[PDB]
C-alpha cells in the first residue's frame, strides 16, 4: 500500500469531501485513481456527485468480482470495466480511470489498457462537482478493505483527509493505518 | 527604462503619465505580437505561435489594426455602440492603419505601496459586430492604475478574414475566435513576467465583445485554467447576431462578388487566399436584418453545438461570472423615427412591430403589440416611444443575458448580474434616451477620471467620476478575487435563478431583483410555448 | 297615526325607530301592492295594475315572497354575495313564508327641521341570480333615515315564474323586468304622496340586481321621464350570466321535468301554466357554469337587442350614472380549492384557466396563464392565488364593468366609477380575503350604524360605522342631486373614457385613474383580437 | 303668428340655445312644431344637434319652397317632406314634426298627415343634444322671414330667448316683435 491507507471494518464507513459551494468544479476530463485491497464481490470505493439537480456522476465499484467504473455526464450512463482480470483476491491492486467527456479509459494494475468510446452524440461537462464519497455505504453498498493513495484530479483526499482537512468528513467503521 | 524578457525576447514599452493626480503611472506595451501574421497560406488558418527575435523590440506603438471599412455607413447601426456611431471620425483615426498582418495585443502595466504579490489580469475583447474595431480605442490605463491590475487590450482577425466559413471542410471559419484563445495562451504563459498573475486572468467585453468572452466558454478550446473569470457587458453566445448559421450562404455571395463561385469549395478558397486582402474586404455582402453576414459558427469543434443548447446541457466549465445590459441598449433600433416633438406614431409603432417580427420569426405579433403598450396611457407619444425601445432591448439584450445568467448559476457558476442605468449627456444623444449600447464602456475604463477625450468627447460631470470609480472598484474587485465586493452602503449580492438579485447601478446603485421580470418572461416563456403550436 | 292616500286607496304603515341616536324615526309601509298577483292565467303574462280598495289598507308587514327554493346548495355560490351564501340560515328566515302572488313593495319614508321639499327616492332593486331573493332583506331605514330620502325595495318574479321564454311567441320571458318596471311607472305616480320627489328617482342594485338596473336602462319601455339617475352595484348587462341565450333549450328541460315537452309552444305553456307553482320551482334546471339557465332574454322588444351591441350603439337613454367593483368580487372561485396553508398550487391554478376558458370561450389560455402569473415571484402560493381570484374578478367583475362606464361616458350620461376596498372582517370570510361580492351592500344601507344584525353579524368597527357614512353620504347626494359630492377632502371626479378617474372607496378615499387598466384591456381588448382568427 | 315672434332680416341671424353640458338630453321621440313665413326657397329653419363626436341631428327646411324634416339617430339619413302643398309664398304657416325611433311624422297646416317608415333595421336614439339652432345660418341657408311659437320636446325655445334665458345666445340681424 502506499503511503495513507484506510482500513474499513465491519459496518462499513465513509470518508467524504464536500468542495466549498463556490469551488464546485466542472470538468471535460478527469483522471481518477486508487489502490485497494478486498474480498468482497460487490462494492462501491468512490463516487462524487454533482451537487443535488444536475444529474452527472462517477462510480468506482466492483461488480461480480471486477474492478470496473460508470459515469454520467448528461447523456446516457456510461461504463467500462475490466472483467478479465480479477481483483477481490484480498491482495493489493491499482486502477486508473480516464474521461474525456464520453469516451472513456480504465486500467488495473499492468494488464492492457481498455478504453471506452460511447455511442451516438456524447455530453461533455462533469457539472458542479460536490462531493466525494470513499466507503461507499450511501449507495447501499458498504466497503471492507484498504484505500490508499487515491487521486481525483489532483486531489490526493486520502492525506487531505488524514491530514484534518476542514471539508473531509470521516464517519463509520473507518480507521487510519 | 522599462523592459522584459518574454519566452519570445525582449521588448521596451513607453512609459505613461495620466490626466489625474491620483492615478500613479503606466507603462505601456503596445503592438505586443501573440501569434504568427495570418498571412497567404496562412489565411482562414488557425493562428499560429509567434517566431522569436533575439535583440530587443520595440514595442512602443499600436501596431497595425486588421483589416476593416467602416466609413461609408454600412456598419449596422443598432449592433454598434452609440460612442462609436456618432463619432466615426475619431474612430476613423484609429483603424486607418490596416494590414493583413494584424494579431497583436496591447498590454498596460501599473507602477506601488499597496500591493505586493502578482497583479491580477484583466483581457478586454473588443468587438462591434465582428466586422471592425481595435482593442486600441479602449486605453485601459486609468483601469489599469486606479485598480492596481494588468489590463490587455486584444486585436484578432474580424470580418471575412476571420470568420469565413464554407460551411464544409474547405474553411470551419471561427479564426477570430482561435485568435482570441492564442492571445490567453500567450497571456497565461508570459503575462507572469511582467507581474501578472496567469491564475487570476478576467477576459471580458462589450457587445460583439462579450459575445466572443460568451463564445469563448463555450468552446473546448478553452481549457481549464486558461482564464478563471469573465464579465459579458451588454452581450451574449444567445443573440440573433452572435453567430452566423447561414456562413456559406454568405461565403458564396462574397465569392461571387469577387468572381469566384466555383462549384467546389476547396477551388473556391484558394481562389479567395490570393485576392487581395483590401479587395474582400471592402466587398458588400447584406445580411438579414438584425442578423450577422460574417462571424462566429457553429463549426461542431470550436463551437461544437448551438450555443443556446450547450447553455442548456450546461456544457461549459465554471467561471466567475458577471454580466448585465444597459436601461435603453436599442436606442438606434427607435431613434430612427422619433419626430420633432420627440413621439412615436402609433402607426410607426404598429409598423416597427410587425417589422421586427418578420425578421425575428418569419399573432405573435398581436401579442407583442399588446405587452408593449401602456394602456394606462395609450395615447402619449412619448411613451409609446419608451416602450417599443425596450420591444429592442428587452429582445435583444435583456432577456439572452437572463437567460445566460441562470444557466451560469443553475450550474455552479458564481454569478453576478447588473442594470446600467446611468449615461454621460451630451449633445449627439437625445435628452430623452438614456444608457445606450456601450455607454457603460467609459465609466469601466475610468475615462471621467481624466477628463473628456477625443474619443469620449461629453463633459463628464463629478458624479459621472464619482460613479466611474465605483465601477471600477467592482471590475477590479471581481477580477481580483471573484467577488465585485472584495477586497475594496451596497453589497452586490450573487445572482441566483431564484430570486435573481442585480445590482442596479446608477447614481443610486442598490440590489433590486428581477429585473423586467415580465418581459424577461414574454420572451423566454411565453412567445416560445406559442410559436409552438 | 301614519296614514297616506293613493290612487289605489289609502294605507297605514307602522313607524319604527333605529337602533341609534343620531338617526331620526321612519314610517315603514311593507307589503305595498303594485301590481296585479301574476296568477293562474296571468302567470306567463305582463304584469297588470293593482286593484283598487274603498277601506284602508294595512300595510304593516312584508307580504309574501316570491317562489324559490334556496336550502338545498343549488344555487350557484359565484354569484351570489357571500353574507347571503355565509348565511342561508338567516336568509331562509326571510323567504320561507312564499306565493304565487308576490308583486309588493316596501317604501321606507323619514321623519325633520333640515330640509323642505319634495325628497328623493332610491328604489333598489335586489338580485342574486334571478333564482332567489327578496328586497325584504335589505331594510333601507338607516339610509332613509341618515340620507333624508325615501327608500324603497321591491320584489319581482323571479325563477322560472320571471324569466321563462320559449324562445319564440308562446313565451317572450322578461316578466320580472316588466314587473320592475311596473313597480317603477307605481313610484313615480304615488311616491308623490308620501312626500317623494317623482323627478328624482334612483334605480340602484347590487350583483344580480345592478344587472337589472342597466337592462332596464337599455329596454325602450323604460320611457323618458320614469328615473332618473343609476347605481350598478358589482353587476351589469354584459356579464356573462346577465342574460340567457338559450331560453328554449332550458325551457323544455324544465318542461319535460315535468311532464310536459310536447313539440308545440303554445301547448306547453298551457301545461305549465297549470302545475302548482311550487311544483315548477322545485325542479333542477341546470345551466353551463357561469350561464344562467332562466333569466333576461332578448326578446326584441323589452331588450330589443344584444345588451352589448345595444351599448355600443348608444341605444340608451341619458341618465346620472354611478357603478363599481369591489376589490376580491371573485372570492367564492377560488376559496373552492386554497388549501390549508392559504395557498394555490400551480397545478390546480393551471387547470382552474384551462377549466375558465372551456366555459367562457369553447391558446388563450397560454395567454391568460401568463397575464396572470407574478414573475417576480412565479412560486409563492399566496400570490398564486391572489392573481388567480383577480382572473375572475377582472373578467366577470372589472371588464364589463369598464367597458359600460366608458360607453355611458362616451354617450353623454354623466358618469361616476368606484372601485370597493374595505370589507368587514368576521370569522366566516378567510383573513386573507378582501372586499368580496356584495361587502359593499351593508356600507351602502348604513347597517355599521345600527350593530351586528341577524343577517349582517359582524362586529363593526368604528372605521365601519365611520366609513358607511361616507359611503351613504354618496350615495344620498348622488340620488338629490346627480353628484356624489352635492349638497353635503376627495371630490369624486367624473368618469370620462379618456382618463378613467375612480373614487378608490376604502378607510382612505382617494381618486386614482385607470382601474386596473392592464387586464381591462386584456379582456376587452387582446382576448377578442385573438377569438378573431 | 302665434305669441312671441322674431325677425330675420337680411345678412341672417341665429339664436343658439345650448343645454346645460350635465343636461343635454337622449330621446326615442320628437315633437318639434314652429310657425313661419317666408318667401325663399332654399333655407334652413331649425336644427338640433347631438355635442360633437356622436353623429345624430335634426334638421327642418325647405328645399324648392317646400317645407321638409331630415335627421339622423343612427344609421342612415332619413327624411319626409311636404312636396304637394308650398309654403314659401310669405304667408303664415304651421309645420309639426314627429320621430319615433326612425318612423317619422309631418304636417303642414292642415294637409293631410305625412308618414315616413324607414327602410330595414332603424336606430332610436337621438344622444346627447347640445345645441338647437335657429336661423340656419351656421349650414349655409339663411333663413329671412318670421318665426314663432318654436316647440322642441317642450321647450319654447322662442320665449326662452325673449325671456333672456342664460343659454340663449341670439347673434345676427334678429330681432324681437
Ligand atoms: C314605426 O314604429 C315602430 C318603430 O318605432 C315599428 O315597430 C314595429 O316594427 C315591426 C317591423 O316592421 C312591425 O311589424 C310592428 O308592427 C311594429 N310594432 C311596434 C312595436 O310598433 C312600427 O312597425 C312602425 N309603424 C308601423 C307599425 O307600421
Ligand atoms: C527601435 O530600435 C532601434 C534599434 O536600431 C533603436 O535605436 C530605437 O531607439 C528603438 N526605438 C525607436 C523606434 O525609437
Ligand atoms: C454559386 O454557384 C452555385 C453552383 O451552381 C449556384 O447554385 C449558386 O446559386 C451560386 N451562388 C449565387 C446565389 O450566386
Ligand atoms: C461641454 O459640453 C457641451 C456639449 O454637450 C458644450 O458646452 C461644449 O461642447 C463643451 N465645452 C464647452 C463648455 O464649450
Ligand atoms: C287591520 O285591519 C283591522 C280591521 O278590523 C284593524 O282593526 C287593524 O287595526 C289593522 N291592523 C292591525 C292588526 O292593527
Ligand atoms: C323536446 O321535444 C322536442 C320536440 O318533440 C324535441 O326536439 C326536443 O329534443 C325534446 N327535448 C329533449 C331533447 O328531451
Ligand atoms: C364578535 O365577533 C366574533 C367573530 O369574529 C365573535 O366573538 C362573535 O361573533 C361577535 N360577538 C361576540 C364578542 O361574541
Ligand atoms: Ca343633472
Ligand atoms: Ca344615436
Amino acid at each position: 500500500h502506499a503511503g495513507t491507507t484506510y482500513i474499513f471494518s465491519k459496518g462499513g464507513g465513509q470518508i467524504t469531501y464536500k468542495w466549498p459551494p463556490n469551488d464546485r468544479p466542472s470538468t471535460r476530463a478527469d483522471r481518477l485513481a486508487i489502490g485497494f485491497s478486498t474480498v468482497q464481490k460487490e462494492a462501491v470505493l468512490v463516487r462524487v456527485d454533482s451537487s443535488s439537480g444536475l444529474g452527472d456522476y462517477l462510480e468506482l465499484h466492483i461488480h461480480q468480482g471486477k474492478i470496473g467504473v460508470k459515469f454520467n455526464v448528461g447523456t446516457d450512463d456510461i461504463a467500462i470495466e475490466e472483467s478479465n482480470a480479477i481483483i477481490n483476491d484480498g491482495k493489493y491492486h491499482v486502477v486508473r480511470f480516464t474521461r474525456s467527456g464520453g469516451n472513456a479509459t480504465l486500467q488495473v494494475d499492468s494488464w492492457p489498457v481498455i478504453e471506452r468510446y460511447p455511442a451516438g452524440r456524447q455530453l461533455t461537462i462533469f457539472n458542479s462537482q460536490a462531493t466525494i464519497i470513499i466507503g461507499g455505504k450511501e449507495q447501499g453498498q458498504p466497503f471492507q478493505g484498504q484505500l490508499s493513495g487515491l487521486y481525483y484530479n489532483g486531489l490526493k483526499v486520502l492525506n487531505m483527509a488524514a491530514e484534518n482537512d476542514a471539508n473531509i468528513a470521516i464517519v463509520g467503521n473507518v480507521r487510519l493505518v | 527604462d522599462p523592459l522584459v524578457t518574454t519566452n519570445f525576447g525582449k521588448i521596451r514599452g513607453i512609459k505613461k503619465e495620466l490626466n489625474n493626480e491620483i492615478l500613479g503611472p503606466v507603462i505601456q506595451f503596445l503592438g505586443v505580437p501573440y501569434a504568427a501574421p495570418p498571412t497567404g497560406e496562412h489565411r482562414f488558418q488557425p493562428p499560429e505561435p509567434p517566431s522569436p527575435w533575439s535583440d530587443i523590440r520595440n514595442a512602443t506603438q499600436f501596431a497595425p489594426v486588421c483589416p476593416q471599412n467602416i466609413i461609408d455607413g454600412r456598419l449596422p447601426e443598432v449592433m454598434l455602440p452609440v460612442w462609436f456611431t456618432n463619432n466615426l471620425d475619431v474612430v476613423s483615426s484609429y483603424v486607418q492603419d490596416q494590414s493583413e498582418d494584424c494579431l497583436y495585443l496591447n498590454i498596460y502595466v501599473p507602477t506601488i505601496r499597496d500591493s505586493g504579490g502578482p497583479k491580477p489580469v484583466m483581457v478586454y475583447i473588443h468587438g462591434g459586430s465582428y466586422m471592425e474595431g481595435t482593442g486600441n480605442l479602449y486605453d485601459g490605463s486609468v483601469l489599469a492604475s486606479y485598480g492596481n491590475v494588468i489590463v490587455i487590450t486584444v486585436n484578432y482577425r474580424l470580418g471575412v478574414l476571420g470568420f469565413l466559413s464554407t460551411g464544409d471542410q474547405a474553411a470551419k471559419g471561427n479564426y477570430g475566435l482561435l485568435d482570441l484563445i492564442q492571445a490567453l495562451r500567450w497571456t497565461s504563459e508570459n503575462i507572469g513576467f511582467f507581474g501578472g498573475d496567469p491564475l487570476r486572468i478576467t477576459v471580458f467585453g462589450s457587445g460583439a465583445g462579450g459575445s466572443c468572452v460568451n463564445l469563448l466558454t463555450l468552446s473546448h478550446y478553452s481549457e481549464k485554467g486558461l482564464f478563471q473569470r469573465a464579465i459579458a457587458q451588454s452581450g451574449t453566445a444567445l443573440s440573433s447576431w452572435a453567430v452566423s448559421f447561414q456562413p456559406a450562404k454568405y461565403a458564396r455571395i462574397l465569392a461571387t462578388k469577387v468572381g469566384c463561385n466555383v462549384s467546389d469549395t476547396v477551388e473556391l478558397v484558394e481562389c479567395l487566399q490570393k485576392k487581395p486582402y483590401k479587395e474582400l474586404v471592402d466587398q458588400d455582402v447584406q445580411p438579414a436584418r438584425y442578423h450577422i453576414a460574417f462571424g462566429p459558427v457553429i463549426d461542431g469543434d470550436v463551437i461544437p453545438d448551438d450555443p443556446q443548447i450547450l447553455m442548456e446541457q450546461g456544457e461549459f466549465l465554471n467561471y466567475d461570472i458577471m454580466l448585465g445590459v444597459n436601461q435603453g441598449e436599442g436606442l438606434k433600433f427607435v431613434e430612427n423615427i422619433v419626430d420633432s416633438d420627440d413621439g412615436v406614431s402609433a402607426s410607426d409603432f404598429d409598423f416597427a412591430v410587425s417589422n421586427f417580427v418578420d425578421n425575428l420569426y418569419g399573432v405573435l405579433r398581436e401579442t407583442i403589440k399588446f405587452m408593449y403598450t401602456d394602456w394606462a396611457d395609450r395615447h402619449n407619444p412619448e411613451t409609446r416611444r419608451k416602450t417599443l425601445l425596450a420591444l429592442f432591448t428587452d429582445h435583444q439584450w435583456v432577456a439572452p443575458a437572463v437567460a445566460t445568467a441562470d444557466l451560469h448559476s443553475n450550474f455552479g457558476s458564481p454569478t453576478y448580474f447588473y442594470a446600467f442605468y446611468h449615461h454621460c449627456q451630451t449633445d449627439q444623444v437625445p435628452a430623452w434616451a438614456d444608457a445606450a449600447h456601450g455607454d457603460e464602456v467609459p465609466y469601466v475604463l475610468g475615462i471621467p477620471m481624466i477628463g473628456p477625450t477625443e474619443l469620449f468627447p461629453c463633459n463628464f460631470s463629478k458624479n459621472d467620476v464619482m460613479l466611474s470609480a465605483v465601477v471600477m472598484t467592482y471590475w477590479t474587485n471581481f477580477a481580483k478575487t471573484g467577488d465585485p465586493n472584495q477586497p475594496v452602503e451596497v453589497a452586490w449580492t450573487r445572482y441566483s435563478q431564484k430570486d435573481q438579485l442585480y445590482l442596479h447601478i446608477g447614481l443610486k446603485p442598490r440590489v433590486k431583483e428581477h429585473y423586467r421580470a415580465n418581459k424577461v418572461n414574454l420572451w423566454l416563456e411565453l412567445v416560445p410555448h406559442l410559436h409552438n403550436l
